[PDB]
DNA sequence: ATCAATATCCACCTGCAGATACTACCAAAAGTGTATTTGGAAACTGCTCCATCAAAAGGCATGTTCAGCTGGATTCCAGCTGAACATGCCTTTTGATGGAGCAGTTTCCAAATACACTTTTGGTAGTATCTGCAGGTGGATATTGAT
DNA sequence: ATCAATATCCACCTGCAGATACTACCAAAAGTGTATTTGGAAACTGCTCCATCAAAAGGCATGTTCAGCTGGAATCCAGCTGAACATGCCTTTTGATGGAGCAGTTTCCAAATACACTTTTGGTAGTATCTGCAGGTGGATATTGAT
């Protein structure tokens, strides 16, 4: 028995707990401490995953690409907090053109 | 096997999970996936490394769940926060709980 | 039998109608004539940070080939955090 | 007699145009000559992995779009539609690029 | 006529004053007051080491100086020379602190 | 009073540091805005390294650790 | 105790210190004896540059003893020392004196 | 006498013997020796810091002096650098040459 | 041009905060000597993928002509913001006193590490067959701009 | 408000790249089970420094007046810059090559950790003496702004 399903998650509590300790992120790792963790990564991972697939069914896809992850982050506001500073690849902007330059 | 390359290892099979929970019928490019997987990463090593610092700052040498939370309360925004440290003290709590 | 061609003033293969496209999806509308030469500088200034530590992380790696993770520890050291490529 | 669209028009149908897409728009190859040149500047004998060409390229881009941006931004400020060196320099300055 | 300087000249002279100068411009106080309170609304009955104080308004001074330089540079910018809300807005937003 | 405390001629001595010769009247109060929010996304990363100390005081150290990830790092309090 | 190692490595700074620091840091599993050294030469070095220039600072000022305000006009006129102290904030070191022209009389 | 002592080490010592050296005749205020004091502490953090990363990235368990000239190569400014690797070789060699 | 009102400067003086210097005392820190462990350089080489070349073709760059409308200049004045002066209200300082709580200390156990097997699994590899959509077409509707 | 040139739409289709499905294999991962070790929570508390007064002392903020001078509106025009066109080049794409260099494996030892034992030293604390310069003086002269 897994201590994913131990703690009722999808993601590795082992991989993470074996990558803490590889990573030097100090002298010992509680057990809790994986499990926390795995739990908050694939809550993230389910949200921005949430979000990406509306934009790829907005789009009418049923293939989630990279346009729609950066539109899943950048149209929502703590997402793109979270990642103001990371670049996604393949993302290109989101459509937005300041008022001025539109004519009358 | 050619000299066995030795294994890479990534998030996909998780990450597929999760989609498959989120979105049934939906798939995902690899490309796609493997943005995911950079953010996964990234995200992995913001929270360790907060806690580093902060079992660090107050002379302990164990990170336990609490370092990992408070890592989180100080690195993700307001709701993402509050709902990931609601997911994780839950699933320690069930993780505990068993035996 | 062994090439390599020298190469020299390149810049200018950031051709104007390259710049002008990507004005465009930064939302620009008008471009004042002396832009082109102006971004070419700003780019030639961006490539060289970040191959300098590019290169840096090769070396000290003790290869004679960057590798897409040595152009993405350099971007993410210089708070230009790249997804997609790896690591 | 032939149609013409008025200064202003085609610019807006482009920003459109590209702001809907993600490919890149800095030819390949010539930007791949740039790395090459200024690589070699750096250091001789070097080689590169096409995925790090192409890394450098995203993120060139990436870095260029939100420049304009800023930049545009810096034009309007001054009451004017024509992005101008002195946008690029304010912009670059502010950001803790240039003083 | 009694004595008046034309406006302008004692800014200059107090640009001058201040620019030479490090003491903190703030009074203490009020300054102390807007800590304790703030700090409330993130938990309650906390008390706040003398040089802990000092260090939030070191940083924040610093911080608004060095705003007001890029404030003062949008305003330029536009070719005025009383700085708005809409420069502190640009410069800002430029920043990344409203992006 | 309170942030309203962070008075006008303060404001006005910090702009003249800053460089500043003329100032608009709406200045003052987009001013104290700002200085809230900066004080908020301090004070509470500050404050909850607080709470994972275990303390009812708020150190200098954890005002340090806070601007220093708030990329904002201050020398001479490290003490 | 023989010869401090910060003795045979020609320093004033703690070599010792430097080492141990190293370690408990949380850096890697192990530690070379050569990076202390190398180390802690680096930091010794970087600090003779600022009490350099801070040190003129206090002569130009017409003083003898290095204040906060004397490292601030130090690193803040030094085009590198500015750079690697880019997003660093010295208490009580004010600004140095900058008008710009466009505010200056007539 | 060992209760309230709790060691606070600070570089001060250190940094006041690197003074007269290059100031014999020149001191400096508490709040000054603080400043350096963070100073050291900040840019010892950087270092090594990045010469961890370094490690990890090459599959190593052992920072060496090696790392540390990467690490400063990377984080000092080009002639700021050229000189620190400089002393690091040195005070490396004047070690290994020693009993 | 004058000349007056203020600010600003330099020299000198002196009190005192804060730096200096002496002495004692001690843990924790640093060196040294001995026993053992292993990270990762060296040597050899399998096998990926980088440089390079070839050849074909058309997408897109270059260069030009032309005039539309933007930026940049000039003028103008209404009002908002600086300067100054008059109050007086609260920050500052200070010296002094409970007492919250941070920090030092001893205790001890729940939880972490070490380790030895044993089983489970994700990654790769190979080979073979689906499926979402880019990109091509053609024809209907929407936007623009000249009257 | 009409008409026509052109962009834009969308439905339709089809190749096919990329995604998917199966089998097969296994080295590393992960779990399980003990023995052995200890990080830091708990509880008691001593003393540092924090909150709270009291109490002038006055400094500095607030309110008001008045007008200079700045911001922004309106007007003009020269020419920069966008749109469209013609031509054709060099990027792109498709495919094939040797071979440089990365990466896997096994060998093996210089250098690391791991402990112990001795010696040192940087920090703390207690008491005492010393001094750089802030802040106050006065008197020169420079700046600013009115004629
Ligand atoms: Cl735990
Ligand atoms: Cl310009
Ligand atoms: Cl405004
Ligand atoms: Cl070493
Ligand atoms: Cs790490
Ligand atoms: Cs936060
Ligand atoms: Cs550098
Ligand atoms: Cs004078
Ligand atoms: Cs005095
Ligand atoms: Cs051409
Ligand atoms: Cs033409
Ligand atoms: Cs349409
Ligand atoms: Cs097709
Ligand atoms: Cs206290
Ligand atoms: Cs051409
Ligand atoms: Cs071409
Ligand atoms: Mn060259
Ligand atoms: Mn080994
Ligand atoms: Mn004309
Ligand atoms: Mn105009
Ligand atoms: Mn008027
Ligand atoms: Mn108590
Ligand atoms: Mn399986
Ligand atoms: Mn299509
Ligand atoms: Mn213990
Ligand atoms: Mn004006
Ligand atoms: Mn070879
Ligand atoms: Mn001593
Ligand atoms: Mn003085």
């Amino acid at each position: 028995k897994t201590r994913s399903s131990r703690a009722g998650l999808q993601f590795p509590v082992g991989r993470v707990h074996r990558l803490l300790r590889k990573g030097n992120y100090a002298e010992r790792v509680g057990a809790g401490a994986p499990v926390y963790l795995a739990a908050v990564l694939e809550y993230l991972t389910a949200e921005i995953l949430e979000l990406a697939g509306n934009a790829a069914r907005d789009n009418k896809k049923t293939r989630i690409i990279p346009r729609h992850l950066q539109l899943a982050v950048r149209n929502d506001e703590e997402l793109n907090k979270l990642l103001g500073r990371v670049t996604i690849a393949q993302g290109g902007v989101l459509p937005n053109i300041q008022s001025v330059l539109l004519p009358k | 096997k050619k000299r066995r390359k030795t294994r890479k290892e990534s998030y996909a099979i998780y990450v597929y999970k999760v989609l498959k929970q989120v979105h049934p019928d939906t798939g995902i490019s690899s490309k796609a996936m493997s943005i995911m997987n950079s953010f996964v990463n990234d995200v992995f090593e913001r929270i360790a490394g907060e806690a580093s610092r902060l079992a660090h700052y107050n002379k302990r040498s164990t990170i336990t769940s609490r370092e990992i939370q408070t890592a989180v309360r100080l690195l993700l925004p307001g709701e993402l926060a509050k709902h990931a440290v609601s997911e994780g003290t839950k699933a320690v709590t069930k993780y505990t709980s068993a035996k | 039998k062994r090439h390599r061609k020298v190469l020299r003033d390149n810049i200018q293969g950031i051709t104007k109608p390259a710049i002008r496209r990507l004005a465009r999806r930064g939302g620009v509308k008008r471009i004042s004539g002396l832009i082109y030469e102006e971004t070419r500088g700003v780019l030639k200034v961006f490539l060289e940070n970040v191959i300098r530590d590019a290169v840096t992380y090769t070396e000290h790696a003790k290869r004679k080939t960057v590798t897409a993770m040595d152009v993405v520890y350099a971007l993410k050291r210089q708070g230009r955090t790249l997804y997609g490529f790896g690591g | 007699k032939p149609h013409r669209y008025r200064p202003g028009t085609v610019a807006l149908r482009e920003i459109r145009r590209y702001q809907k897409s993600t490919e890149l728009l800095i030819r390949k190859l010539p930007f791949q000559r740039l790395v090459r040149e200024i690589a070699q500047d750096f250091k001789t004998d070097l080689r590169f992995q096409s995925s790090a060409v192409m890394a450098l390229q995203e993120a060139s881009e990436a870095y260029l779009v939100a420049l304009f941006e800023d930049t545009n931004l810096c034009a309007i400020h001054a009451k004017r539609v024509t992005i101008m060196p002195k946008d690029i320099q304010l912009a670059r300055r502010i950001r803790g690029e240039r003083a």
